[PDB]
């Protein structure tokens, strides 16, 4: 790695910061409240009596958390179309409000429950808009809505003067006039009561059998959300490097204990650096500190390659109990970082290769890379006393060589 | 230029122009800082030329360890070398010493030197090289009485 | 860690950052060059003496009382007393990928060096700086300091009690001043503050948008389609890179202005401590006698002893 | 009447714990030493402006709520807030508010798509991004300092331009966009503030 | 005057330059340091007496 990062097949003695290392996340944790208002879909799907489609029911679903997977994963629905939305990502999306509409129709009429459709149901009972955002969910109900002799509880509008607008309803019972002959409020030639009842005997073919429908309409608007998909959660772990998501605050770090007392309304905690110092667990309401997964430059300590191919490694800063388990047996904790491969000794020398905080390393005795606290110098007692002087008997004429830079390569680009 | 039409080749080249301009202005800045370092070694090399070579320096440990006698300059690529000749005291010997000598009520201090005893007999000698001399009226000066 | 400051854990960002090439290598290698010079500065200033002179227990320094200035064995770092005043008076890894490398010489080792320079000085004068240490009584080397300024050495001996009592009192004035006032060590404190304030800029810049739809890059990874996500990340990294480059450049400028102060402190060590300086006002106002170094935090304090004329009398002269 | 608000009306701007720190935040705040309107049974309709500071000093709980909107009649949806004798109650509806809304708890004489149900009393009301945000504190208009905690946020999205109180048979100030420097102690409660525009020292 | 140099009179630009955050506070403070240094230098060289 040194030869690679220095881009040379030869290396001079020293310490080289070839790369950086990080403790990897072991798993991903998710936390969200475990007490929530579930959206009341049950009472619109499992009502005993549904609406007549001419008088189709609507219920507002709002201020709640949904789980549309409970619906879509069920096998009982015969049809589950969605428009502008996908049935899977429906469980990840969130909405300002939802309207659940329900009615009973013939099986042949389910195909009219789509945007842009036409025909007696689409035109005169239940009209979807051209840009409909919702889902249409339907199932056969010949187990409930039919009986021997026929069930005539349910009705549909057979006649109208004009087509319904999207999500319009019309429950008026005025006798329709189909021609120039005035009806004067009574049925007759060209004069027909506007509603008709389905022939729901149970023995009919599937197209004539009753079907129940629920249509879910989603209000994607600039208004605030009130109906989101499920606020999932995992089990909680501590003192391990993990990915985390707390109420959407999402990151990677070591979750750990805290004694920092949040105020009751507070959810997130930040340091002097606008960075997440702590978070409340939305379930236990405990406060967790978040600390970064430990990381550092990893530095390779080498004699010259002319001397040896053996090298030691210093992981800057980090604790040896944390360093990943590349093959070295010797391990030592400098205050500069966890040192691996190098061998601690109790001798001292001039600082051959500096590590930091007084530690230096050298290739020495059968050779190994020893690591030692540096010698400042020889230790000397200066033999002072109040009446003694030392005077040189002899002298040495030194020649000391000193070198100074003066210029550098004149260049222009 | 070989592959894209001008109206969007401009957009691709504008990225290379920004990146290569930012690359070059970073190099130019770091050369201005390096130049401000070599300039300080050229001002020091000029100062050591004036003071160690053209002269003799009493600045301790400026013109090398020891007492500076003289230096010789030598050239080197992109630089200069100074050969600093220096006197270093060696093989020191212990002596008993005194601030002053008394006789006849007069306190004598050394002119240029220091008093030393060989264990039996008192001398004046210079500081930097053991060179014993008889203590005399011409190598000491009187000041005050012996109290 | 340039990759971690800019991109954090995002592989998606790291696949963009590789298109900027070797900016992160420069930004790393420049800061490691600044880091190495801090050790060179501390060695060049303090490690001027190759033999660690023990302080002699006799402590018969002619009536001079260096008890403030010499080491105190009651302290675990064995700092001097004034070194401990200085140490207290300079009052003060992360998610952002910053890390704070420790110095090579510990705060003890630079205090051992100052004790070596000081114990050499008082026992052997200049001589240890330029050869073997030659012991001399302190009263006599002081008379050499007097003779060097051109005050005949008898003026030391005949006034030795007065000179000793003046000096011993003046050490009290230092200790009281550095105890009581805040404003003396501002020259060290300014450099501490500038480095801390440079990081507080560098980290707060991570909250800038630089034109991106969010300052928190984890948002974009969760919330945008890959092409628009990568464009919005390229907005951020272009800003975070130019934020990190502005930091590294100003650390290069500071390191050069500190290098110029390390060279000066190394010259005051060589010329005031290891010697006696004829250079006017170099080693403090007055005529220089001797100086004592004290190892303030990431700095040095020189206690310049100086001779100052007083009680000027008029005379006729020819 | 009119009185000086001094340093009243700071509130916790976000749901974030911060401690041993000084933090600069820019938001609608009551300016320091603002001249706030002062009232004693008239209960006028008042403008809402960009946002409201409301406070009262009482020993008998005579003030009982507020109503908010534009027309303050059934031509528009309006917000009702009432501290009744057993619950705080909140409703949004096209209320045909009375000419003289009051309670008496034998008497209710104040006059739908949202509902919620739960000394110096201080309150702040904001209506931003479709959230009606309420802050309050109860304290045992005096010169001094304390920070209002968030009481509730209503995602109601309605339009408001004027408001009126409910009384049973007070002081009003208005927020402005100000930069505040807030001081948090080691327990993460706000303990001091600087209204950055107040004077050159600030 | 960093915002005056970049954005001039315009608030509409100032609201964008604030997205670059501290960048103008760095430049105002760096120049302020150089400006004070000029007084330090001249006091240092001449006011020795
Ligand atoms: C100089 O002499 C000292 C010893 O002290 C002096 O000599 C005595 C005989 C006596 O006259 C004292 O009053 C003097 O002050 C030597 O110092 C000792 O050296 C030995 C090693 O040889 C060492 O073990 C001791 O620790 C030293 N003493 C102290 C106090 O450090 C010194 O070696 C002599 N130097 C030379 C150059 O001869
Ligand atoms: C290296 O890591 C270990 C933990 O793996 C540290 O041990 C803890 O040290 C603290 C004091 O700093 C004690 O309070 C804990 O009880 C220790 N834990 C255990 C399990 O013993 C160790 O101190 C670290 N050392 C360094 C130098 O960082
Ligand atoms: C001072 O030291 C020098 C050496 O640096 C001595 O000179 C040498 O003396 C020996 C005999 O003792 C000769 O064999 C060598 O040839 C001499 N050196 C040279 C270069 O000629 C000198 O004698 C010493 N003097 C004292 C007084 O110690
Ligand atoms: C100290 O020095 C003196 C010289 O001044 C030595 O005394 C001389 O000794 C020689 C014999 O070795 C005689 O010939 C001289 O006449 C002596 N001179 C005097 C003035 O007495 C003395 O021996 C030396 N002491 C030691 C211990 O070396
Ligand atoms: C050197 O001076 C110091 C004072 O600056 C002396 O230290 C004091 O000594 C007395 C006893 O003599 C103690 O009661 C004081 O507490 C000491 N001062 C402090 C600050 O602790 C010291 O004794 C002097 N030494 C000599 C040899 O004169
Ligand atoms: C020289 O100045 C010193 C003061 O700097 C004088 O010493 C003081 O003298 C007075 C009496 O005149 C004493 O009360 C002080 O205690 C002395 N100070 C010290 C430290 O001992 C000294 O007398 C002056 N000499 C002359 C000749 O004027
Ligand atoms: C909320 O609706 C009201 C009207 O119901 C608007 O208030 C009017 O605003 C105009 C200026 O645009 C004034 O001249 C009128 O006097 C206001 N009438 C009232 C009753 O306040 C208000 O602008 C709307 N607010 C928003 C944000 O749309
Ligand atoms: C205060 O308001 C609450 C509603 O917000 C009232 O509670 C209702 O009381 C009636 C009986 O009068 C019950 O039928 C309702 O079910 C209650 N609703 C809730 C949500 O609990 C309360 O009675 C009011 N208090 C007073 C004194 O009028
Ligand atoms: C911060 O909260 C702590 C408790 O969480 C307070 O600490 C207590 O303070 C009183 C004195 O005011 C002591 O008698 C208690 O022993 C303390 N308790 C603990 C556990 O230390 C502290 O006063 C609060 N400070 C502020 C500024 O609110
Ligand atoms: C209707 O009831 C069945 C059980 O009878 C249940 O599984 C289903 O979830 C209910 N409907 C909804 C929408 O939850
Ligand atoms: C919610 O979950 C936490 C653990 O995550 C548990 O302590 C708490 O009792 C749960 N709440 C309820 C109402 O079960
Ligand atoms: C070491 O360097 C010398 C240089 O003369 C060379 O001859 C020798 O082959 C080198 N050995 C290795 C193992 O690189
Ligand atoms: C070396 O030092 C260690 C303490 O770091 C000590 O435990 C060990 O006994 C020493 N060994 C020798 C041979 O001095
Ligand atoms: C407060 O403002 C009103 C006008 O809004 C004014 O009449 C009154 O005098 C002011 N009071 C003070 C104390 O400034």
């Amino acid at each position: 790695e040194t030869k690679c990062t220095l881009k040379s097949f030869t290396v001079e003695k020293g310490i080289y910061q070839t790369s950086n290392f990080r403790v990897q996340p072991t798993e991903s944790i998710v936390r969200f409240p475990n007490i929530t208002n579930l959206c009341p879909f049950g009472e619109v799907f499992n009502a005993t009596r549904f609406a007549s489609v001419y008088a189709w029911n609507r219920k507002r679903i709002s201020n709640c958390v949904a789980d549309y997977s409970v619906l879509y994963n069920s096998a009982s629905f015969s049809t589950f179309k969605c428009y502008g939305v996908s049935p899977t990502k429906l469980n990840d999306l969130c909405f300002t409000n939802v309207y659940a509409d329900s009615f009973v129709i013939r099986g042949d009429e389910v195909r009219q429950i789509a945007p842009g459709q036409t025909g007696k149901i689409a035109d005169y009972n239940y009209k979807l808009p051209d840009d409909f955002t919702g889902c249409v969910i339907a199932w056969n109900s010949n187990n409930l809505d039919s009986k021997v002799g026929g069930n005539y509880n349910y009705l549909y509008r057979l006649f109208r003067k004009s087509n319904l607008k999207p999500f319009e309803r019309d429950i008026s019972t005025e006798i329709y006039q189909a021609g120039s002959t005035p009806c004067n409020g009574v049925e007759g030639f060209n004069c027909y009561f506007p509603l008709q009842s389905y022939g729901f005997q149970p023995t009919y073919g599937v197209g004539y059998q009753p079907y129940r429908v629920v249509v879910l309409s989603f209000e994607l608007l600039h208004a605030p959300a009130t109906v989101c998909g499920p606020k999932k959660s995992t089990n909680l772990v501590k003192n391990k490097c993990v990915n985390f998501n707390f109420n959407g605050l999402t990151g990677t770090g070591v979750l750990t204990e805290s004694n920092k007392k949040f105020l009751p309304f507070q959810q997130f905690g930040r340091d002097i650096d606008d960075t997440t110092d702590a978070v409340r667990d939305p379930q236990t309401l405990e406060i967790l500190d978040i600390t970064p997964c430990s990381f550092g430059g990893v530095s390779v300590i080498t004699p010259g390659t002319n001397t040896s191919n053996q090298v030691a490694v210093l992981y800057q800063g980090v604790n040896c109990t944390e360093v990943p388990v590349s093959t070295g047996s010797n391990v030592f904790q400098t205050r500069a970082g966890c040192l691996i491969g190098a061998e601690h000794v109790n001798n001292s020398y001039e600082c051959d290769i500096p590590i930091g905080a007084g530690i230096c390393a050298s290739y020495q005795t059968s050779q190994s890379i020893i690591a030692y606290t540096m010698s400042l110098g020889a230790e000397n007692s200066v033999a002072y006393s109040n009446n003694s002087i030392a005077i040189p008997i002899n002298f040495t004429i030194s020649v000391t060589t000193e070198i100074l830079p003066v210029s550098m390569t004149k260049t222009s680009v | 230029l070989a592959r894209l039409d001008k109206v969007e080749a401009e957009v691709q080249i504008d990225r290379l122009i920004t990146g290569r301009l930012q690359s070059l202005q970073t190099y130019v800045t770091q050369q201005l800082i390096r130049a401000a370092e070599i300039r300080a070694s050229a001002n020091l090399a000029a100062t050591k030329m004036s003071e160690c070579v053209l002269g003799q320096s009493k600045r301790v440990d400026f013109c090398g360890k020891g007492y500076h006698l003289m230096s010789f300059p030598q050239s080197a690529p992109h630089g200069v070398v100074f050969l600093h000749v220096t006197y270093i005291p060696a093989q020191e010997k212990n002596f008993t010493t005194a601030p002053a000598i008394c006789h006849d009520g007069k306190a004598h201090f050394p002119r240029e030197g220091v008093f030393v005893s060989n264990g039996t007999h008192w001398f004046v000698t210079q500081r930097n090289f053991y060179e014993p001399q008889i203590i005399t009226t011409h190598n000491t000066f009187v000041s005050g009485n012996c109290d | 860690d340039c990759t971690m400051y800019i991109c954090g854990d995002s592989t998606e960002c790291s696949n963009l950052l590789l298109q900027y090439g070797s900016f992160c290598t420069q930004l790393n290698r420049a800061l490691t060059g600044i880091a190495v010079e801090q050790d060179k500065n501390t060695q060049e200033v303090f490690a001027q003496v190759k033999q660690i002179y023990k302080t002699p227990p006799i402590k018969d320094f002619g009536g001079f009382n260096f008890s403030q200035i010499l080491p105190d064995p009651s302290k675990p770092s064995k700092r001097s007393f004034i070194e401990d005043l200085l140490f207290n008076k300079v009052t003060l890894q992360k998610f952002n990928g910053l890390t704070v490398l420790p110095p090579l010489l510990t705060d003890e080792m630079i205090a051992q060096y100052t004790s070596a320079l000081l114990a050499g000085t008082i026992t052997s004068g200049w001589t240890f700086g330029a050869g073997a240490a030659l012991q001399i009584p302190f009263a006599m080397q002081m008379a050499y300091r007097f003779n060097g300024i051109g005050v005949t050495q008898n003026v030391l001996y005949e006034n030795q009690k007065l000179i000793a009592n003046q000096f011993n009192s003046a050490i009290g004035k230092i200790q009281d001043s550095l105890s009581s006032t805040a404003s003396a060590l501002g020259k060290l404190q300014d450099v501490v503050n500038q480095n801390a304030q440079a990081l507080n800029t560098l980290v707060k810049q991570l909250s800038s948008n630089f034109g991106a739809i969010s300052s928190v890059l984890n948002d974009i990874l969760a919330r945008l389609d890959k092409v628009e996500a990568e464009v919005q990340i390229d907005r951020l990294i272009t800003g975070r890179l130019q934020s990190l480059q502005t930091y590294v450049t100003q650390q290069l400028i500071r390191a050069a202005e500190i290098r110029a102060s390390a060279n000066l402190a190394a010259t005051k060590m060589s010329e005031c401590v290891l010697g006696q300086s004829k250079r006017v006002d170099f080693c403090g106002k007055g005529y220089h006698l001797m100086s004592f170094p004290q190892s303030a935090p990431h700095g040095v304090v020189f206690l310049h002893v100086t001779y100052i004329p007083a009680q000027e009398k008029n005379f006729t002269t020819a | 009447a009119y009185t000086n608000s001094f340093t009243r009306g700071v509130y916790y701007p976000d749901k974030v714990f911060r401690s041993s720190v000084l933090h600069s935040t820019q938001d609608l705040f009551l300016p320091f030493f603002s001249n706030v309107t002062w009232f004693h049974f008239d209960n006028p309709v008042l403008p809402f402006n960009d946002g409201v500071y409301f406070a009262s000093t009482e020993k008998s709980n005579i003030i009982r709520g507020w109503i908010f909107g534009t027309t303050l009649d059934s031509k528009t949806q309006s917000l009702l807030i009432v501290n009744n004798a057993t619950n705080v109650v909140i409703k949004v509806c096209e209320f045909q508010f009375c000419n003289d809304p009051f309670l008496g708890e034998s008497e209710f004489r104040v006059y739908c798509t949202f509902e919620y149900v739960s000394n110096l009393r201080e309150f702040v009301f904001k209506n931003i991004d479709g959230y009606f945000k309420i802050y309050s504190k109860h304290t045992p208009l005096p010169q001094g300092f304390s920070a209002l905690e968030p009481l509730v946020d209503l995602p109601i999205g309605i339009n408001i331009t004027r408001f009126q109180t409910l009384l049973a048979l007070y002081y009003v100030g208005y927020l402005q966009p100000r930069t505040f420097l807030l001081k948090y102690n080691e327990n993460g409660t706000i303990t001091d503030a600087v209204d950055c525009a107040l004077d050159p020292l600030s």
